[PDB]
């Protein structure tokens, strides 16, 4: 071969868009839970005073 | 009134009260209620808001009613005496402040329960009580003064 293989030589456009959807989906579910966990701590701290 | 205590190897260490539609039990004590109808109920644990399950039917339900809004700092009745305080709890003298008095309800003049005690053994000349209550619009909150041991 004249050329040289790399790590990211085989990744196409749809393969790279598929894994960045799954990376962003599971990170969005975590920060949805993390937003709602600290929201109810604020309303629990506001009912007392 | 109706407020059944909690047994553990004979000695009395806790008290359980019955309100309109539900039953209560503090989490600082361990033991079995001597009432057979009050022992088969699935009492589910909770946070400091103290959620329990009143799964008993209607025919003995609502021995007493929980307090409404418009709470003055006026007279409130108690098993050992009286208390006159709304923001905090009154500086009751000694005698009350022992062990196993958790869960005893605090009632108004009209027999309506306001607060349920959980702590505050002895805070010097002035003794405070860590109770639960409804703050402004019926939302059930928990009030604890400083250095309140589980009582």
């Amino acid at each position: 071969a004249q050329h040289t293989e790399s790590f990211t030589s085989a990744i196409s456009a749809t393969a790279w868009s598929w894994i960045k959807v799954l990376v962003g989906g599971t990170s969005a579910f975590i920060v949805l839970g993390l937003i709602a966990t600290a929201v109810v701590a604020l309303v629990l701290f506001f009912h007392r005073h | 009134d109706k407020t059944f205590p909690i047994m553990l190897n004979g000695q009395v260490n806790g008290y359980a009260c019955v309100v309109g539609g539900r039953v209560f039990k503090p989490l600082h004590v361990e033991g079995r209620i001597d009432n057979e109808q009050l022992a088969a109920i699935k009492l589910k644990k909770a946070s400091i808001y103290d959620l329990e399950y009143g799964d008993v039917p209607q025919c003995m339900k609502s021995d007493t009613l929980q307090y409404t809004s418009d709470k003055p700092p006026g007279f409130y009745n108690w098993h050992h005496g009286a208390v006159q305080y709304e923001n905090n709890r009154f500086t009751v003298p000694r005698g009350v402040g022992g062990k196993g008095d958790s869960g005893r309800p605090i009632l108004d003049n009209k027999g309506r329960v306001v607060a349920i005690v959980l702590g505050g053994v002895n805070e010097g000349s002035r003794t405070a009580l860590s109770v639960v209550t409804w703050n402004q619009k019926g939302v059930t909150v928990k009030d604890t003064p400083e250095g309140s041991e589980p009582w």
